[PDB]
């Protein structure tokens, strides 16, 4: 096909952009789970590496 | 025929399809503000 | 040698491209395709082939 | 093949509807042998419309 | 406080309260998280698969 | 218009497909094909690792 | 090779053009085969689908 | 009548008499058959086949 890509080619960016927001949610939820474990354990003071 | 009725010509409403997404949405942007690297 | 007397030939140019990275403006974009890629329009030309 | 008028625009629908298939005494089976029902059709000088 | 909402399936039935800086600065450590983005690219190349 | 006597509703959209080969003995192509609009409610349909 | 097939490429069309004539002969003979069966069978009047 | 000949091996030892319109028009149903020619597509791609 000599004719160029249709507007659907921009859907690659839309698809990517939605994945970006989804990654933010997954990171948020997984981060909260990791924090829950740290605060559950005996870590109530600032420190590097916890 | 005796009755010639339109069973083949029809109007077409040509349904639109308009979708968009920003680099990240308001929920993600407020929680994880964008920094360009 | 080969002689083609009367034959319509359609020669494709092809994708004249280099597979090089092209940066995009992802900040805000939208997509809006139409019915053309399906040719199902023109007054539903499948049943509406005859108008008489 | 006919285009699918209702449904996905890329469906191809076949609707073969024929009352005119003929089985006479001259037709053979896939084996090549004319026997059984066909033989009786031949001797009766009859043909079936299926 | 401020209110932000999502329709992500993963976040249904959840309320999470997180701090952020009242005024957002660029690359501000005081933001709850950060989204570090490098410009996306698209590649366009005929490839033989299989 | 009475010349038409009806309406046809044509719905374009973008479908998300998995990268799946056709099976030798499959009853149907096992390729979760969903409307792209679904990604707004369940964005996980787009994840790829 | 920097030099493309200057005239030899036209052989692709001559091959194709010969095949076109061959299809006409095969189509004619196959059409006659169907016509012989139909007129051999009792279809001596205009009808659709036979 | 007019006489048209071929040397196609498939059409060997046959005479077939068919009508056509004395003055051929474009897309004339009154021709015995029609040859519907769209195009011959030429494509050139450096495919790494295998």
């Amino acid at each position: 096909t000599d004719e160029g890509p249709g507007e659907v080619v921009k859907a690659l960016t839309v698809n990517t952009n939605i994945r970006n927001s989804n990654n933010a949610v997954k990171r948020m939820l997984n981060y909260l789970a990791q924090l829950r474990e740290v605060v559950h354990n005996g870590y109530n003071r600032p420190k590097f590496g916890i | 025929n005796y009755n010639e009725k339109s069973q083949r010509d029809f109007r077409v409403v040509t349904i639109g399809y308009n979708l968009a997404a920003s680099r990240q949405d308001e929920f993600a942007e407020r929680i994880y503000p964008t920094t360009v690297i | 040698t080969n002689v083609v007397t009367n034959t319509p030939i359609d020669v494709c140019k092809g994708p004249d491209v280099d597979g090089t990275a092209d940066k995009i403006n992802d900040k805000k974009i939208h997509v809006s395709q139409g019915l053309k890629e399906f040719q199902v329009a023109k007054g539903d030309r499948v049943e509406n082939e005859i108008t008489e | 093949f006919q285009p699918d008028l209702v449904g996905d625009t890329r469906n191809a629908v076949i609707r073969f509807d024929s009352d005119d298939l003929v089985v006479s005494g001259d037709t053979t089976f896939i084996d090549g042998s004319a026997d059984g029902v066909i033989n009786d059709l031949k001797t009766a000088k009859l043909s079936l419309r299926l | 406080y401020d209110i932000v909402s999502t329709n992500n399936q993963l976040f249904d039935g959840k309320l999470v309260v997180i701090p952020t800086r009242a005024v957002q600065q660029e690359n501000d450590i005081l933001s709850w998280g950060q989204f570090f983005y490098v410009s996306t690219v698209i590649a366009d190349l005929p490839i033989t698969r299989g | 218009n009475p010349i038409e006597g009806g309406v046809v509703q044509v719905l374009p959209y973008i479908a998300v497909m998995k990268d799946v080969y056709h099976e030798v003995s499959g009853v149907k192509m096992d390729n979760e094909e969903v409307n792209m609009v679904e990604a707004y409610r369940d964005p996980s349909i787009l994840d790829d690792e």
